[PDB]
């Protein structure tokens, strides 16, 4: 290739071939070396030149060609990205989205998805400068069957981005007008879309309970559900993330998962051989036993309780903790029945086996949950043999060894448990 | 008083 | 935390 100074002198030339031929060998440089000489380019000071060749309507491959090239440079640091927003960029990508030529639209959608990956800010300001009405302009086709793959792919990946980051969320009404766009994307068959389909979703459910409502009501539970199942595991990790974010909302909201049939899937998900896939099932799963009692019933009648009497026993620990969160949250919401049914399961020797863990919430979590199926225990009569198998699991004498534990936490029920049970 | 826990 | 990818070939 070309050195950078050699580029420089063909830029400056003013000979429109010349400076076509210089951006071409400037994009060869930063798309095939790895390590591209990013910094050496814009310390050179070629942003601003690449960004006025965008603007170029009689010569196309220049437009490309500086398309190209910004776009590989926006693809790295913050400071990076910066230097190309600093240069312009932003209203001269927005306006080659309505290029004729579809690798020219198809470049400055890629380009755009990388400045509003930067960041929160540098999202909402490509929103500000309207860049989403002609992005969904570009999909407004009855069938998306008939867009090139690739095309497609891009769009979605950088309408994905514009759903992007929490803080602060994307606005209402730029998301309210992706939605419907997102929705399609999402029921079109090609992994690649509905991996990055799916991020999207997830992204725009991590949030209140209001953010979480407008997806929710646009339908797309019964269809994250499905997707839930798919072979894919880039397609399987964002839709639990995006059930996981909705199942956090209300009692109604979580009911619509449930109502799709996500619980028959977690048999699959809490033994996923992804130890992050456990984690955010097993996570999923706390969250929907701090539900209602007739979904915890859900859970039960799904065979569930078994599942998480597994993780709890095998597991690695953040899952493991995660589970004790789920079991504590079942205890403190479920009937007495339920909690009968829970300890006929096996829950209480994987509970005492964790009590010799070295992190001190998951001790708290556990503790409070023994407290609780106590309580049921006393409502039944029957208190004297819980305590009975909680000493020949070894639990017992595990629990006062936790009296010495450094926390006034720990404390309490350790104490509390001995004085009003045991001994 | 919810025990949902967020992300 | 960013979200970016260059184009290679």
């Amino acid at each position: 290739n070309w050195s950078v100074e050699d580029i420089v002198k063909g830029i400056n030339s003013n000979n429109l071939e010349s400076q076509l031929q210089a951006t071409q060998a400037a994009r060869k440089l930063l798309s095939r070396e790895k390590q591209p000489p990013i910094d050496n380019i814009i310390r050179a000071g070629l942003i601003p030149k690449f960004v006025s060749f965008l603007g170029k309507t009689d010569c196309s491959p220049i437009q490309f060609e500086s398309a190209w090239a910004l776009t590989n440079i926006a693809s790295g640091t913050s400071e990076q990205t910066k230097a190309v927003v600093d240069g312009g960029a932003i209203p001269a990508f927005i306006s080659l989205l309505a290029s004729p030529h579809a690798h020219i639209s198809e470049q400055a959608v890629w380009a755009l998805g990388n400045i509003a990956g930067d960041g929160s800010a540098f999202r909402d300001l490509v929103i500000k400068h309207g860049a989403i009405d002609p992005l969904l302009a570009l999909l407004a086709v009855p069938d998306l069957s008939t867009l090139a793959c690739g095309y497609l792919r891009n769009l979605t990946w950088t309408l994905s981005n514009l759903c992007r980051n929490k803080n602060p969320a994307p606005p209402l009404d730029a998301v309210e007008q992706i939605l419907p766009t997102l929705v399609r994307l999402l029921h079109h068959n090609d992994p690649e879309v509905l991996a990055d389909s799916c991020w999207a979703i997830s992204y725009l459910t991590d949030g209140p309970n209001e953010r979480i409502e407008m997806v929710v009501k646009k339908g797309v539970v019964p269809q994250l559900v499905k997707l839930l199942g798919a072979t894919e595991l880039p397609i399987v990790t964002p839709a639990l993330r995006a059930i996981g974010n909705i199942v956090t909302g209300t009692d109604e909201q979580t009911q619509k998962v449930i109502d799709a049939g996500a619980l028959a899937v977690f048999p699959s998900l809490l033994t996923n051989p992804k130890t992050n896939i456990q984690k955010e099932a097993t996570w999923t799963m706390s969250n929907i036993t701090a539900g209602r009692q007739d979904q915890i019933q859900q859970v039960v009648n799904h065979g569930l309780v078994p599942f998480l009497v597994g993780v709890l026993s095998k597991a690695d620990f953040k899952t493991q903790k995660e589970a004790a969160w789920a079991i504590t949250n079942y205890t403190s919401g479920g009937t007495v029945e339920q909690i009968v049914y829970l300890v006929h399961c096996g829950i209480i020797e994987p509970l005492m086996n964790l009590l010799s863990a070295k992190d001190t919430k998951i001790i708290q979590v556990i503790l409070d949950a023994i407290s609780n199926i106590f309580q049921a225990a006393e409502k039944l009569g029957e208190t004297e043999k819980l305590s009975i198998m909680i000493e020949e699991c070894g639990g017992l004498d595990k629990i006062e060894a936790l009296q010495r534990h450094e926390n006034e936490s720990v404390y309490k029920a350790s104490l509390n448990l001995i004085e009003k049970y045991f001994s | 008083a919810t025990r949902k826990r967020p992300r």
